[PDB]
């Protein structure tokens, strides 16, 4: 509802997604966050759900790149769905246990930040660490920044951050749609993309699975 | 007021500002059947355990049924999980119930006397020292205490957002298991094996191929 | 003054003319009431309106028979696209109904409400279901070319040349069963057939209509 | 007093020789409405400028291809690009304009400015009427031109469903029909070809296939309106 960059140029804007929220351009025809304490915790679901898919689209592409190229890992040319039957050295129960208590120390810091903002920024054990305060749920700082970043221009990073992070969910999206129908490296779908572009669009090999 | 047929005259008793701050209220009672303020009182309390005991019924069912079929669960059908597990089973079917109902009716005897007067649990020398955290809310059908241990009532705001999810959640859940005994009585096979009937081929697998819709 | 269907006799006191096609035609007296009146408007439009789609239907279905198109006739196009095309006959019925009484039941609480089935309970269409009187909803989905808008002498004559064609295409499917409960095929070979003799092949001659041949 | 299409007629009181090409024809009434006269004349001015397209496209085709058939030229381009490429470069590549054009419509003075070369800045024109970049060197009258447009626009609109209709009939492209017409006035006519008599109707026989084979799946093409021929 001002001059604001928008997904259709020229179309009305509900008016609560004004630029106070990192890289919105009014993207919401189904009205979702007209309640603002929905609109916070979609904020932050959607910083959650953009890192993670950004952490998955760099681990599914750059293994599949080096695996391509060619180096000796143990595992190198395993698909990404195919990852969970791979032997390693502990069986995955205690690789998914291992992983739901510590995530579930992490989770639970992070959310005590989220329903009371500049309250967990002390360490347990260590009582003289702490993150600065002044800071907001889902950009914690300090140890979290370790590279001297976000001292300037944080608004740009931000919106750096969060269309990297709608690129990557989308890249992950199209992972899980690209693997269920063709059934193949995702890297290796560019490369059949590559190879002609016009004879394999979505449409034909549809048509041919049809 | 969000009605359930957008040009009907909505009954004057779901028209009250006791019937309107009542949760998933959409105006739906074309048999007046709540038409006594303390019936509509108990017939809350009745849809509220309907539902709830239906969303606990149907995640039993279709969350197994759904980790059956993609496997890494060996779950049976729910019409053929009271044959099986009373084999793996220290009791029969009849002690088993007996101990269910002195169980379930030492719970529901202390609901039914906290809907006929509210906060009577919450008498000091019931339990011994438990009694304390039984009064409930302000508001009866919403306990809280010790069956909110995350904590989702200390808002005040967004309260109604939970109710409302709470009973459309469970309509839909009632509907759900209407759909599993009527579904299992037209054509005898699972609900995720008629889904995947349905969804191999919609315009000929459906109630009109079956002698339930018959002319 | 104005035109009757039997002249000479006065039109009735609950049917002065202002509806659309009004020529005092209602010796049983079942509009007496103007809300029966206002119930039985929307239903000669509604069947006008059926009829008029079931006539050009049917016409335009036995335009396509006896020329030599591969269309069958009107009577036969039942059997023969949900044989042709593999087609379970109980769920087109069961799709029928259900969109068919999602439409109807917003018109039947238009009539009961007339203000309703405007106020955004629907996909997000306000103005679009207003209605703008009994049997005329308009807006910008029952009226996109917006004839209802603009010149309205024109609109009363459009209106009025709605329920004449309607009147007669009611006629039309009503003598549509009539020429085939009574010969047999199609209309258009009816049609035809009273053309090649005008005398001798009509409705009299037929064996059922008069049975003192 | 402007030339009318019946010259002893009275114009609709909503046609006021205010448009271009406004010649007092709307029998129907279509454009009483004020809003809906606003999306005719844009698809009038649309459907004239792919009509122009259009015929221009098929008579420089048959000027210079009199081997391939337009009608056909779907069926035989036999393309490097595959069938469906095509009609996704097609359908995205449309679906921008078309889109960019539907806004254009909705709020006028909200899409002019190039999104990605932000210098660049349509001026602030007339629906319908882009201008600045789509139109340079214009010669003359803007007006004048603006009537030409319309009028060359109306005339190919009639020409396209000639085209069709002739190639549905004869079969042949439209220099071809012009050599029947001209090498047999009296008996190249529609009505040499059709007549309907009350008691026979003589149409014309088609000159298109029911189907195409075109690579596996066979696309119908129905003869437009074959039986309701005269
Ligand atoms: C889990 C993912 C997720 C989440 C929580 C959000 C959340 C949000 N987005 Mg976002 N977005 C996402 C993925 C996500 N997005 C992706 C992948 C893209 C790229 C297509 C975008 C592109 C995008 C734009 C361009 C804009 C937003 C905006 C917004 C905000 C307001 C809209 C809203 O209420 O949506 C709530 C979202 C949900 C409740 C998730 C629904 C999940 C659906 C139903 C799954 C099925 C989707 C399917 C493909 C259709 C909100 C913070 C606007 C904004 O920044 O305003 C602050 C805005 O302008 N998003
Ligand atoms: C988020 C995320 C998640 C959940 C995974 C999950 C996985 N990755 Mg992976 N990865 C990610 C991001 C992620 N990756 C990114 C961003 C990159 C870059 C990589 C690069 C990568 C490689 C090169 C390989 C994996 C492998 C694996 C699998 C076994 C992990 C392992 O060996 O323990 C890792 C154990 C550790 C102790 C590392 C944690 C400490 C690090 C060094 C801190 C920094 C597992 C499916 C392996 C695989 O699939 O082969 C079968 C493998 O070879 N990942
Ligand atoms: C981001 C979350 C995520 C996603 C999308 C997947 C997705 C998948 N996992 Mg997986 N997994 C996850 C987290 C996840 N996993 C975690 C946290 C663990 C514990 C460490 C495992 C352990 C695991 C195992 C052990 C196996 C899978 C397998 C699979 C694949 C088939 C299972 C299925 O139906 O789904 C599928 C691609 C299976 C697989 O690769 O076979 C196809 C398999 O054997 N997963
Ligand atoms: C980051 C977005 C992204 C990208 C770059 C690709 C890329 C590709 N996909 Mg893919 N896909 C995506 C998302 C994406 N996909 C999503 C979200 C889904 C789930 C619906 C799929 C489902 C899917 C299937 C089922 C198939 C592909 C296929 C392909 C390949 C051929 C292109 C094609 O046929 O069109 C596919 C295009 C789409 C499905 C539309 C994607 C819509 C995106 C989000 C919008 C465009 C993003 C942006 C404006 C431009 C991208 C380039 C930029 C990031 C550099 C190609 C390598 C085909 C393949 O592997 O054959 C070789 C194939 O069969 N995709
Ligand atoms: C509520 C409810 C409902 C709807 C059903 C419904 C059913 N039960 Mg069941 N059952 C219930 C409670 C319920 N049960 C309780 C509380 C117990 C514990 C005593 C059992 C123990 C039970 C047994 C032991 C068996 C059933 C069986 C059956 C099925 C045959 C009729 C039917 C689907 C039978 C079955 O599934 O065999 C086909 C069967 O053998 N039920
Ligand atoms: C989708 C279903 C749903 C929803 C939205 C709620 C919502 C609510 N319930 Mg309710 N409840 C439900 C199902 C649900 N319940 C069922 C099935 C039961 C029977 C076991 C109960 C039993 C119950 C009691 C006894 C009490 C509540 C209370 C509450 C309120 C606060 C707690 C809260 O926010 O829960 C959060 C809602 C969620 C849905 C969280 C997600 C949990 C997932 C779905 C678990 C998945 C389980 C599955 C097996 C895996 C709120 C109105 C308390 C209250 O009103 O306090 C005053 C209270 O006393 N409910
Ligand atoms: C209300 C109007 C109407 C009328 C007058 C008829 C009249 C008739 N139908 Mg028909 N029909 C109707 C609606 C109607 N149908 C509807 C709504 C459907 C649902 C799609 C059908 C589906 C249908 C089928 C499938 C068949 C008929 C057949 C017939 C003929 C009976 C022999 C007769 C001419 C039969 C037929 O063609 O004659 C053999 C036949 O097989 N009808
Ligand atoms: C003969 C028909 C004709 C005429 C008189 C006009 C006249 C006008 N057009 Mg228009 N236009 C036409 C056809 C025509 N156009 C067609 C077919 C298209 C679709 C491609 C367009 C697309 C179009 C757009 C998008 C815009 C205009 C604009 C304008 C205005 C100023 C431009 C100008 O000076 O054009 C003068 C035109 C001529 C002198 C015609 C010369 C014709 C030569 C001889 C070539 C014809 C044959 C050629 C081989 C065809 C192939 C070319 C092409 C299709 C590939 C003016 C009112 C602009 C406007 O409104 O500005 C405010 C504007 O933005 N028109
Ligand atoms: C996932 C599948 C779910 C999809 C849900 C679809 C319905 C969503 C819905 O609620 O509608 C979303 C909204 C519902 O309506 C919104 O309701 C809100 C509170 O209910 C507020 O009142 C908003 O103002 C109101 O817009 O629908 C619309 O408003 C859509 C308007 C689109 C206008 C387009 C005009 C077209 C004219 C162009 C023709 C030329
Ligand atoms: C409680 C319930 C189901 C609970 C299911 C349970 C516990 C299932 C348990 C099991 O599955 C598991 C877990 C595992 C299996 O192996 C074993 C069993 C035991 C099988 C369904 C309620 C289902 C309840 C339903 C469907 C109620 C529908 C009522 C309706 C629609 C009434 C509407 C109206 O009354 C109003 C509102 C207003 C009036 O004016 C108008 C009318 C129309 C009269």
């Amino acid at each position: 509802d001002a001059a604001l960059p928008s997904w259709m140029p020229g179309a009305d804007l509900p008016g609560y997604l004004n630029g106070t929220l990192p890289g919105d351009f009014g993207f919401d025809p189904l009205y979702l966050g007209q309640d603002p304490v929905k609109l916070k915790w979609y904020a932050q679901a959607e910083l959650m759900n953009a890192r993670f898919a950004m952490l998955a689209v760099a681990g599914i592409l750059v293994p599949e790149l080096l695996s391509n190229i060619g180096f000796s890992w143990p595992g190198a040319g395993v698909a990404w769905y195919d990852a969970g039957k791979f032997e390693y050295f502990a069986p995955a129960s205690s690789l998914f246990g291992v992983q739901m208590l510590l995530f579930a120390w992490v989770e639970i810091r992070r959310y005590q930040d989220f329903v009371k903002p500049g309250s967990a920024n002390q360490d347990p054990i260590f009582t003289n660490n702490k993150l600065p305060d002044g800071n907001e749920p889902g950009y914690p700082g300090g140890i979290f920044d370790p590279f001297g970043w976000s001292k300037g221009d944080i608004k740009s990073l931000k919106l750096k951050e969060i269309k990297n992070g709608r690129l990557a969910m989308l890249a992950f999206a199209g992972f899980i749609g690209q693997a269920y129908t063709t059934g193949t490296t995702p890297l290796k779908n560019l490369s059949t993309h590559l190879a002609d572009p016009w004879s394999t669009t979505v449409w034909q090999n549809d048509l041919a699975r049809l | 007021r969000q009605s359930w047929l957008p040009g009907s005259q909505i009954p004057a008793h779901l028209d009250t500002p006791a019937a309107q701050a009542l949760a998933g209220n959409f105006g739906f009672d074309p048999l007046g059947l709540g038409k006594d303020p303390v019936a509509l009182r108990w017939y809350q309390q009745a849809e509220l355990i309907h539902c709830r005991t239906a969303m606990a019924g149907v995640a039993g069912i279709l969350i197994p049924g759904l980790l059956t079929k993609a496997g890494a669960l060996n779950v049976p059908e729910w019409y053929d999980a009271g044959k099986v597990a009373i084999e793996n089973s220290f009791a029969p079917w009849g002690s088993l119930l007996a101990v269910q109902l002195f169980l379930c009716g030492f719970v529901e005897a202390k609901r039914w006397q906290d809907i006929r007067k509210p906060g009577s649990q919450g008498e000091p020398g019931s339990f011994l020292g438990f009694e304390a955290s039984l009064k409930g809310t302000s508001e009866l059908g919403y306990p809280g205490g010790p069956f909110d241990p995350l904590g989702l009532s200390k808002e005040a705001d967004k309260w109604a957002d939970w109710k409302l999810k709470e009973v459309k959640n469970g309509r839909l859940a009632m509907l759900a298991f209407l759909g599993f005994v009527a579904q299992k009585y037209a054509t005898g096979a699972g609900p995720v094996d008629n889904l995947a009937a349905h969804l191999k081929d919609p315009w000929h697998v459906n109630y009109a191929t079956n002698g339930v819709s018959l002319p | 003054v104005r035109p009757v269907w039997f002249p000479g006799n006065p039109p009735p006191a609950h049917l002065d003319g202002s509806l659309a096609g009004d020529y005092g035609f209602d010796p049983l007296f079942l509009g007496q009431e103007p809300q029966t009146l206002k119930w039985y408007v929307q239903a000669e439009l509604v069947h006008g309106r059926f009829a008029m789609l079931g006539a050009a239907g049917i016409i335009l279905t036995s335009i396509g028979a006896k020329v030599g198109l591969g269309f069958p006739e009107w009577y036969d196009a039942g059997k023969v696209v949900v044989e042709k095309n593999n087609i379970d006959f109980p769920t087109l019925m069961v799709i029928q109904f259900y969109l068919m009484g999602w439409a109807e039941t917003k018109r039947w609480y238009d009539f009961k409400n007339p203000g309703s089935q405007a106020d955004g309970s629907f996909l997000g269409f306000t103005e679009e279901f207003k209605g703008l009187e009994n049997g005329y909803p308009g807006g910008r989905f029952f009226d996109p070319m917006g004839l209802s808008r603009g010149d309205a002498a024109k609109y009363q004559e459009y209106k009025q040349k709605e329920v004449k064609n309607g009147r007669l295409a009611m006629i039309a499917c009503l003598g549509f069963a009539a020429q085939y409960a009574a010969t047999g095929k199609g209309p258009l070979d009816n049609l035809a057939d009273h053309l090649a003799d005008p005398n001798h092949v009509n409705f009299a001659t037929n064996g059922v209509s008069i049975p003192i041949a | 007093s402007r030339p009318l299409w019946l010259p002893g007629s009275t114009p609709p009181a909503h046609l006021k020789g205010d448009l271009p090409g406004d010649f007092g024809f709307d029998p129907l009434g279509l454009g009483a409405n004020a809003e809906s006269l606003k999306w005719f004349k844009e698809s009038e001015l649309v459907h004239s400028r792919w009509a122009m397209a259009a015929v221009a496209g098929i008579l420089v085709q048959e000027i210079v291809r009199p081997d391939v058939f337009w009608y056909n030229a779907g069926k035989e381009v036999e393309s490097p690009l595959g069938p469906l490429g095509l009609l996704a470069v097609e359908f995205f590549l449309m679906h921008w304009v078309e889109v960019r054009r539907w806004q254009d419509l909705r709020k006028p003075g909200s899409v002019d400015q190039d999104p990605i070369f932000s210098q660049y800045k349509l001026p602030p024109h007339e629906v319908g009427y882009p201008g600045g970049v789509f139109a340079p060197f214009i010669p003359g009258d803007l007006a004048e031109l603006k009537v030409k447009e319309i009028k060359n626009g109306r005339l190919a609109m009639l020409a396209f469903v000639g085209f069709v209709m002739a190639a549905q009939v004869t079969g042949k492209g439209p220099i071809a029909a012009l050599q029947e017409h001209l090498a047999d006035p009296w008996g190249t006519t529609i009505f040499s070809k059709a007549a309907v008599v009350p008691g026979q109707a003589v149409a014309p026989p088609c000159k298109i296939p029911a189907s195409v084979s075109y690579k596996g799946i066979e696309i119908p093409t129905p003869c437009f309106l074959q039986g309701l021929w005269p």
